[PDB]
């Protein structure tokens, strides 16, 4: 009996009402649960079979639907919700991420060759850093020698900041370091929802 | 109130059988089935296996079946899970939960997890004990943006997590972020961090990265100079 | 045994047995005074094993016990099934 969830990913704020629809591959008459998860924490059982709702639970959280169709209803959001949800029949949904909306915040681009410790260790890293962006969705090209490079960057981007709900990416390229002093101009160039125009950063070597 | 350890965890070397204990208290333990729950770092659950009270059907996952095996001691109050044939995609975190068999007058596997624990760690891994490797990010002309200009650490081939990088001697944590690991192709790990600064004082601060990794004992302090 | 009528779901037939006939009854208990009282119970209702929807039980190869489930909605097709075994439980219990 497979699952799916809709949407994946969900903006909301404080006070709003949001909705989750969960689907069944066949009817499960009200064989379901509903799941609240926080980033590093254990999972929280919320809703029994689509209706009832557990001890200790805050009453702005219910279900409702049968069969192949059901769905999660928070009447009232506080800022403890935040989060992600599943729901479960015979194993768990792909899990619908409640996150924070907010306005566009123009990304922050900064560029940086490999270090010469490194080269020492034989080893190039140039990283490109994207700080101070939303939405998540960016996207980062690397080019070598004006050459479009592929399968050899890897990224690393952390959570929505409380201060001001803002997102970071770090984006790597390694290569050997014959590579890395057989070629001169390296650049990374980032396309986001909040620039007019894809900005490239580029350095040469020295 | 009902409490439950888990224990049992860390990192092991493909090929060896491991056992891990679920200690469970404050309710009729032989009255409850139990159940083993899965989540591979970063992904979503994934069920895994389940035993009833009475201690004789149990059931296990299809990606597991043949190499997991769990069964419990009533007199002891324990549940004892074996693994074997570990591979890399087994290397994940491991819940014990308890069900509840009772929903309005019923009693049956409802599958419903209702009590967890803190979740124990295991990675499959033949990776030995490493040192990690501290690079300083120095600014240039091209790492400033209107007068903020961003500075950082890289620190490279290490093993086993975590690592902890300060700044300051703990004193800076305005505009300092550091981002998660990234496994390497090779059982390292690498990750990098930084922090922005005003561009006017960067000729009068010092800023230093200190970089810690426990499993190694391994203290490194690196200036970044532009 | 006891019977109650709720709205909760306890067997599914992608779980469980599928009662067509009362040869396949004999898997849902271990006592032939149980499967005989369920036989005594479904006939004199007055259900029809090879032309009425089925009913789901459980196998015997488990530790939970003995539990057998019934459909009878108020809706669709069922709805014409619902009024049958209706007017069965209306001509025994003397009330309803
Ligand atoms: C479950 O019920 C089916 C249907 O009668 C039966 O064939 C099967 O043997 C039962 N399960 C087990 C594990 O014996």
């Amino acid at each position: 009996i497979q699952m799916t969830q809709s949407p994946s990913t969900l903006s909301a704020s404080v006070g709003d009402r949001v909705t989750i629809t969960c689907r069944a591959s066949q009817s499960i008459d009200n064989w379901l649960a509903w799941y609240q998860q926080k980033p590093g924490k254990a999972p929280k059982l919320l809703i029994y079979t689509a209706s009832r709702l557990e001890s200790g639970v805050p009453s702005r959280f219910s279900g409702s639907g049968s069969g192949t169709e059901f769905t999660l209803t928070i009447s009232s959001l506080q800022p403890d919700d935040f989060a992600t949800y599943y729901c479960q029949h015979r194993t768990f949904g792909q899990g619908t991420k409640v996150e924070i909306k907010r306005t566009v915040a123009a990304p922050s681009v900064f560029i940086f060759p490999p270090s010469d410790e490194q080269l020492k260790s034989g080893t190039a890293s140039v990283v490109c850093l994207l700080n101070n962006f939303y939405p998540r969705e960016a996207k980062v090209q690397w080019k070598v020698d004006n050459a479009l490079q592929s399968g050899n960057s890897q990224e690393s981007v952390t959570e929505q900041d409380s201060k001001d709900s803002t997102y970071s990416l770090s984006s790597t390229l390694t290569l050997s370091k014959a590579d890395y002093e057989k070629h001169k101009v390296y650049a990374c160039e980032v396309t986001h929802q909040g620039l007019s125009s894809p900005v490239t950063k580029s350095f040469n070597r020295g | 109130q009902v409490q439950l350890v888990e224990s049992g965890g860390g990192v092991v070397q493909p090929g060896r059988s491991l056992r891990l204990s679920c200690a469970a208290s404050g309710f009729t333990f032989s009255s409850s089935a139990m159940h083993w729950v899965r989540q591979a770092p970063g992904k979503g659950l994934e069920w895994v296996a389940v035993i009833w009270s009475d201690g004789s059907n149990e059931n296990y996952a299809d990606s597991v079946k043949g190499r997991f095996t769990i069964s419990r001691d009533n007199s002891k109050n324990t549940l004892y899970l074996q693994m074997s044939s570990l591979r890399a995609e087994d290397t994940a975190v491991y819940y014990c939960a308890t069900d509840k068999t009772y929903v309005s007058g019923y009693t049956s596997t409802w599958y419903y997890f209702n009590y967890w624990g803190q979740g124990t760690l295991v990675t499959v891994s033949g990776a030995s004990t490493k040192g990690p490797s501290v690079f300083p990010l120095a600014p240039s002309s091209k790492s400033t943006s209107g007068g903020t200009a961003a500075l950082g650490c890289l620190v490279k081939d290490y093993f086993p997590e975590p690592v902890t990088v300060s700044w300051n001697s703990g004193a800076l944590t305005s505009g300092v972020h550091t981002f998660p690991a990234v496994l390497q192709s090779s059982g390292l790990y690498s990750l990098s961090s930084v922090v922005t600064v005003p561009s006017s004082s960067l000729g009068t601060q010092t800023y230093i990265c200190n970089v810690n990794h426990k499993p190694s004992n391994t203290k490194v302090d690196k200036r970044v100079e532009p | 045994f006891k019977i109650s009528f709720d709205d909760i779901a306890v067997l599914l037939p992608e779980y469980d047995v599928i009662i067509q006939h009362p040869a396949d009854m004999s898997w849902c208990s271990k006592s032939d005074d149980q499967i005989w009282l369920s036989q005594w119970f479904m006939n004199a209702v007055g259900h029809d094993w090879y032309l009425d929807p089925p009913f789901l039980c459980r196998n015997r190869t488990k530790t939970e016990g003995f539990i057998f489930q019934v459909n009878t909605s108020k809706t669709g097709i069922n709805e014409n099934y619902a009024k049958k075994f209706k007017t069965g439980m209306h001509h025994l219990y003397r009330e309803y």
